């Protein structure tokens, strides 16, 4: 049931100013300032506890390194066995942790649904799986997206 | 947090 | 295009609790930065504007803000408006923002105009909250739509041949108008250079000349900086944002330069107001303050 | 003056290793490890350009007729 | 010898910009290449080795760098240190850094080892350096000097019978540690055999067994040579220099053999992290990183 | 430059 509310207040102006140059084209006005009202901070809360520059730029250095890599689509049909990949997170530098990981495929299962396939090779980077970015996360949240994809799982793949 | 907050 | 619906449903909050969002579509957000991006180009880099004219520093995504700064100050086109740059990142609602403003400037465009601030750059909105906006409300192929926008944003305007208006402020570099005008766009901001000077500098009553910027990228500059630029180009006023000062406006070396600071409680952890300057037929200068209810 | 910084930041250790041999008599930590700050390039270039291997190699054969 | 005032114009310069020069005299430099080469010569040519001790990889002439180990790791004798080789070539100050290393030599005989990398070899460093400066900051006679003391480095050490430390590598001819303890002092590195292998070869992942090494020496050996290796000799890991590595460490064949780098940004080419490796009584391996500030 | 650079 929100009523917004309007109003102006007015202020002392501009302090008159002597001597400026006769040059000079523009001039200030010495009338009351308008103060007009905006919403209270109980009416608009204009914190924003979401903006972290420290994880961003750590995403960023990540996001940086891909963008030279040549990207190219993979459908697999996931079977009974799975995928058929094994991976591994690689940070943007060195030893970084374990936050903001690009995930490298390690291994390619022999007889696997990805080894069948023949387009998916050890060291290609995993961009995206099920339309789920998997530029700088963690490798828990990166085989989580992993085992939970179903039939014909499509991919971006990056190499080089 | 200076890039400025 | 779909344009005056977009408008509306984008003023359509204009009676709501702030903080609630207008999501239109993607094609719709696309379309917006498409059409403003061939007038950005099709304009010139450095805008050659006339009054009357009002004048708005930094919004950062304060969207129900902006939406009162038009309520008090006259909705397009009842004024001609020229903003200082800095629509995006630190607040919530930076696409409402941007999109309403592209909006205006599509449908206004020679009454309308938006210059580039520091942060309507990909290397610094990608940090500051507007990429992460768009991950969450869109996907980053959005992001990358804006961007590609972003860079194509003039750097300066020169209002009525005697007020140089900027994001940011002098650089030791700029000599001459040309050397604005000759930049090509798209372009992205360097880290150093007369783009990046325009886009990061401020005025410090303590230096004399050019001094290093405490931001860590650009330079200060002091007072007889500001005289001897004036003097140089016949100029009356330097009018820039980008720094909060606490009554909206802040006059620097005696009234040669002026900041503009237009979002009001800055994120939520200042307690400053916005101000708009307003330019008058005879160039006569006003400031209209916006301030926080208490 | 110039003022060097030093720190220490700590990381995840090193993972647990499954299923290791009992014979083995070293082990590893599984504690963090102890990222310290050395030198950026910007205060350290490390840099070289004076190596060249090539020219050295045709100096060295004619020394070793000498 | 003064050992402590050398050692003190050493570390004079731990506050300076990095990049000055400490210039010992020329019979200081003789004199800890001749004390030096006394002290390698009265030790096995194999070290036997007792935990605790730190283990350090290549420097390759980063003073700086070097001094920032010491900084962290503790200054000598607070800790206890075994290099793996490599102190010279590439870097601008191979002078300082050996200097530095053979003064805690002799100042901590049983508390501070070095072992011999493929750097210590005259017709390597002749041609990567290290000749140069110090034919530019000395004489040639001065080069000749410590390439004497060079020829009687350690080539290998088994720290508490566990771990087989080495600069390079293993070799296909090594099948019982005699062949290593009957190698004669003073020598030069060949060009083939057991000692170039130990100072030349590399571990592989696509290799099975034995191949041959992109460098035109030496070999390659796989994960089942190494798994062989540690059963036959009862050891349980291996511990090598020899290749640059992101982490500063890296471990390969499982945990059976790790790589220690401690050459940061490696002479300005890489962006790697140096590390050294420290070895408790009971035997625990731990890593400690030397990353380069942002 | 292999011998390693
Ligand atoms: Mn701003
Ligand atoms: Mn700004
Ligand atoms: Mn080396
Ligand atoms: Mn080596």
């Amino acid at each position: 049931p929100y009523e917004p509310e309007s109003g102006c207040v007015e202020i002392p102006g501009l302090s008159e100013e002597e001597d400026p140059a006769p040059s000079r084209k523009i001039h200030f006005s010495t009338a009351p300032i308008q103060v007009f009202s905006t919403y209270s901070n109980e009416d608009y809360d204009r914190r924003n506890e979401d903006v972290d520059p420290m994880a961003a730029s750590a995403e960023y250095e990540l996001e940086k390194r891909v963008e030279r890599l040549e990207l190219f689509p993979v459908e697999l049909e996931k079977d009974s066995e799975g995928l058929g990949i094994s991976i591994i997170g690689m940070g943007a530098g060195a030893d970084m942790g374990l936050e903001k990981l690009g995930i490298f495929v390690k291994t390619v299962t022999e007889g696997g649904a990805a080894h069948r396939d023949g387009r998916i090779q050890v060291n290609d980077l995993l961009v995206e799986v099920d339309g789920t970015s998997l530029v700088g996360v963690t490798q828990s949240f990166a085989a989580s997206v992993l085992r939970n994809t179903k039939g014909r799982v499509r991919f971006m793949i990056g190499r080089e | 947090x200076r890039x400025x907050x | 295009l779909n344009l005056d619906s977009i408008i509306g449903r984008l003023l359509e909050v204009q009676g709501s609790r702030p903080g609630k969002n207008v999501q239109l579509t993607e094609n719709e957000i696309r379309g917006l930065c498409l059409k403003s991006r061939e007038i950005f180009l099709s304009q010139p880099i450095l805008l050659e504007l006339e009054a009357p004219l009002k004048i708005c520093g930094d919004i950062h995504g304060q969207y129900y803000d902006l939406l009162r700064l038009f309520e008090y100050g006259g909705f397009p086109p009842e004024s001609n408006y020229l903003f200082l740059g800095d629509y995006v990142d630190r607040g919530k609602q930076s696409l409402e923002t941007i999109c309403l403003l592209l909006a205006y400037k599509i449908k206004y465009p020679e009454n309308f105009f938006l210059l580039r601030g520091n942060h309507e750059c990909a290397s610094i909105n990608r940090i500051y909250g507007f990429y992460d906006e768009c991950k969450r409300r869109y996907n980053i192929k959005l992001w990358k739509t804006f961007t590609d926008c972003f860079n194509c944003l003039p750097i300066a305007a020169i209002v009525d041949e005697k007020i140089f208006c900027c994001h940011g402020g002098l650089s030791p570099d700029l000599q001459s108008m040309e050397q604005i005008r000759r930049i090509m766009r798209p372009t992205d901001v360097p880290d150093q250079g007369l783009l990046c000077d325009l886009l990061w500098s401020d005025p410090d009553k303590d230096v004399q000349g050019w001094g290093e910027n405490d931001r860590g990228v650009s330079f200060t500059f002091g007072a007889e900086v500001v005289a001897k630029f004036l003097h140089k180009h016949d100029l009356d006023l330097i009018c820039r944002a980008h720094q909060v000062v606490e009554d909206g406006y802040e006059f620097f070396a005696k009234r040669q330069l002026v900041t503009l600071f237009s979002a009001p409680n800055y994120c939520g952890e200042f307690d400053n107001a916005g101000a708009m300057m307003s330019v008058d037929e005879t160039l006569m200068c006003s400031f209209q303050i916006l301030k926080p209810a208490d």
